[PDB]
């Protein structure tokens, strides 16, 4: 299995005023690479293309936005003097030519600007048990994990049944809840749902784990809260089944 | 002159096994190609068609896009809608030396429930929690899951979850809060469930 795109870091929390600089790496043999920045509220939009290390096509970001490309084709962008809307997951695409060939794009770094990193924090995660009823109703068993308080949104959310990773029976909401809708820093929630049968969660030896990734602040960044630093970290909650 | 992509429409909700068009308009027809793209939730996007300026159409699988270059217009049709081709769909144009996104069609394409057993089931309470969770499960895709009219109850929108070594699907959404004066009898009181949605006894 070949790579495609990559792209370093995956998550960035920053304050105003900093800068950040990310990487990619095209497709092997493709040699065009452009960035693209997308936000709720402008969509998609351009910063630049490269190709054999300059600069070939640019979009009208200020110049507080900049590129540059090596000569194995990966590409870094900067962006200096950050502000709270330059939050956007900042988008790589290779190509092996952009004007006759398809864009092939990574997944992307996700930047969170923030005024202060006291607003940070992570999520707390909790399993709920299934209802009886449904249990009588159905022979089936929907367990419900609930991510909760967390900020910014930068989680991933997995469940595990006997150590192995499980999509059969899974959703999870596609975006999160703002828990207090009308504020820039809110809080976020997740919720999903596990369904199996009640056979399999009558067997008390099934174990049941939602798993949640929250990336946050670096060892770098100062800390003097009263509580724990809101560092980089796995928070998970775990159930087995019962007979009755 | 100023090159505007529009995308119409913004959202589209069908039920699956329906075809699907989707409309892209761009003012600059001096474009070197067009290119139309998936995008899942938390992901990047996915090239679906790229067609030249000097085509006429491309086709790939159930997926079919026209292109009118004088006209500023490009279709793309999707016969047989599934579940899975739900996802936000771009529509790009390239030009002389910039590059131009569409807003999006998102696409969601409803299954068509079998058996509807609609019912609000209490889940157990959470030793480490302090949460209440009710779950409002097994209607058809035909309804409309609303938030409450409390600002510290939580809903979700209907997700669907499928169990595919039973030949089974099934919508929920869930309601939680950690107010007291918070039952699951109530948590969709202000969602039009139906009549004969389940409610057991606690």
């Amino acid at each position: 299995m070949k790579a495609g795109v990559t792209q370093t870091p995956r998550y960035l929390i920053k304050t105003r005023g900093q800068q950040v600089t990310l990487s990619c790496s095209p497709i092997s043999g493709h040699r065009s690479v452009s960035w693209y920045q997308q936000t709720p509220g402008q969509g998609l939009q351009f910063l630049f293309e490269y190709f054999s290390e300059t600069q070939r096509n640019k979009g009208n970001f200020p110049g507080r936005f900049s590129g540059r490309q090596f000569s194995n084709s990966r590409s870094e962008m900067n962006v200096s003097t950050l502000e709270l809307g330059d939050s956007a997951l900042y988008l790589c695409a290779s190509s092996f030519d952009s004007g006759n060939s398809p864009l092939h794009f990574g997944n992307g770094t996700r930047l969170t600007v923030t005024e202060d990193l006291n607003k940070v924090f992570p999520p707390e995660v909790a399993v709920f048990e299934p209802s009886e009823a449904e249990i009588s109703h159905t022979q089936k068993a929907t367990l419900v994990c609930l991510a909760t308080g967390f900020f910014p949104d930068h989680v991933e959310l997995s469940w595990w049944v006997n150590g192995k990773e499980v999509h059969s029976g899974v959703c999870t909401d596609p975006q999160p809840l703002k828990e207090q809708p009308a504020l820039n820093d809110s809080r976020y929630s997740l919720s999903s749902r596990l369904r199996v049968s009640a056979t399999f969660w009558q067997n008390p030896r099934n174990h049941f784990r939602c798993q949640v990734q929250f990336y946050g602040l670096s060892e770098n960044d100062e800390w003097t809260q009263d509580r724990a630093k809101p560092v980089t970290q796995i928070v998970s909650a775990e159930a087995w089944g019962r007979a009755d | 002159m100023k090159q505007e992509v529009t995308q119409i429409p913004a959202a589209l909700s069908v039920p699956e096994g329906e075809n699907l068009v989707l409309n892209c308009s761009f003012t600059d027809s001096a474009i070197y190609n067009l290119q139309w793209f998936r995008q899942d939730p938390g992901k990047g996007l996915t090239s679906l068609l790229l067609i030249q300026s000097s085509q006429r159409e491309q086709t790939s699988g159930r997926l079919n896009a026209s292109l009118d270059k004088s006209s500023g217009r490009s279709t793309l049709y999707i016969a047989a809608s599934q579940p899975g081709d739900s996802a936000t769909y771009l529509c790009a144009v390239t030009n002389f030396n910039k590059f131009y996104f569409g807003s999006g069609t998102k696409l969601n394409v409803k299954p068509n429930i079998q058996n509807p057993d609609p019912a609000v089931y209490q889940l157990r309470d959470s030793k480490s929690s302090d949460k209440s969770v009710c779950l409002f499960t097994d209607f058809d895709s035909q309804t409309n899951v609303s938030q409450s009219k409390d600002s510290d109850v939580y809903i979700t929108d209907k997700c669907v979850l499928d169990m595919r070594s039973m030949d089974f699907k099934s919508n929920s959404a869930v309601a939680w809060s950690n107010k007291s004066d918070f039952a699951c009898a109530n948590a969709f009181n202000n969602s039009i469930i139906p009549e004969d949605t389940f409610f057991p006894s606690p």
